């Protein structure tokens, strides 16, 4: 370990910080992509929240998203677990109910300890843009999807975000 | 005086009805316009009523069956009113418009041909 583990998020927690200040794109990639990222209990570095914008042409489109971020003590070996709020997001690779989501980046199999904190809720941006339903969380929008019924697809997806304020 | 969450299936014969929208646009209630077996747009009267109070994301257009009957699974409301009558060939009702599948997912189910039913249970 946890000494090894504690020492990437403290150089981490500054990347962030450094990165998430500037308003220059060519130092801020997410501009306009993750509104903020920072860690829920200043004297937890273990827990964390974000803040994203959903991707332009898309039913998530001017709607925020607040993530949670789960670290373990074994990170970066292993890949921190992340979330939505519960009952916050309908998506193909969403399981509402719960928060969980499904991202192949964060598998076993396929997780490389070269990736941060940022470029995870970016990959969760990047989903939200492009979902795969050939494996979907949420059987019922993904079948949406899978029959191209894009008129239903934008208006349950707008209908639930509408509601969620109200 | 307390109403019960509706799924309205919106097919010719509901959207002729004569329903003072701008009651009801304020409840728990969504309307699914099938474009697939209506061909124009949605009557422009119900739009508006829905508009007028910021309600318009209570409609939602369907491309296709598969498309409308996936969301009447995922909202998952009490009622679900439809006419069956317009989906079929054969001028008749037919219960096989309605998968087997939603009777897990909605409480009450309304399909009727008779106007005053579903007056009835639209406006409670």
């Amino acid at each position: 370990m946890a000494d090894t583990c504690m020492s990437r998020i403290v150089k981490e927690y500054k990347v962030i910080l450094k990165t998430l200040a500037s308003d220059d794109p060519i130092a801020n990639p997410y501009r306009g992509i993750i509104e903020s990222l920072n860690p829920i209990d200043e004297t937890d570095l273990s827990k964390w929240e974000a803040i994203i914008s959903g991707p332009s042409d898309t039913p998530y489109e001017n709607h925020q998203f607040r993530i949670l971020i789960e670290v373990p003590s074994s990170y970066p070996m292993n890949p921190p677990k992340i979330s939505f709020m519960q009952n916050n997001i309908l998506h193909c690779n969403v399981k509402s109910a719960t928060g969980e989501i499904c991202l192949n980046i964060l598998k076993p199999e396929e997780w490389t300890p070269v990736w941060d904190l940022l470029h995870c809720v970016h990959a969760v941006w990047r989903l939200l843009r492009e979902p795969v339903c050939d494996s979907p969380l949420d059987v019922d929008i993904g079948a949406i999807i899978r029959c191209g019924d894009m008129s239903a697809y934008q208006g349950i997806v707008k209908y639930f975000l509408a509601e969620r304020e109200r | 005086k307390a109403r019960k969450s509706k799924c309205i299936i919106m097919s010719k014969s509901i959207q002729g009805l004569p329903i003072k929208w701008e009651e009801y646009a304020a409840d728990e209630v969504v309307l699914l316009v099938p474009t697939s077996h209506t061909d124009g747009s949605m009557k422009q009267a119900i739009g508006d009523a829905f508009r007028k109070t910021k309600n318009e994301h209570k409609i939602i257009y369907c491309d296709s069956m598969d498309g409308l009957w996936s969301c009447v699974r995922r909202l998952g409301k009490f009622q679900c009113i439809l006419n069956s009558r317009d989906f079929t060939s054969s001028g008749g009702s037919d219960a096989a418009v309605v998968p087997e599948d939603i009777g897990r997912f909605v409480k009450f189910v309304v399909d009727s041909d008779v106007e005053d039913v579903l007056i009835d249970t639209l406006c409670n």
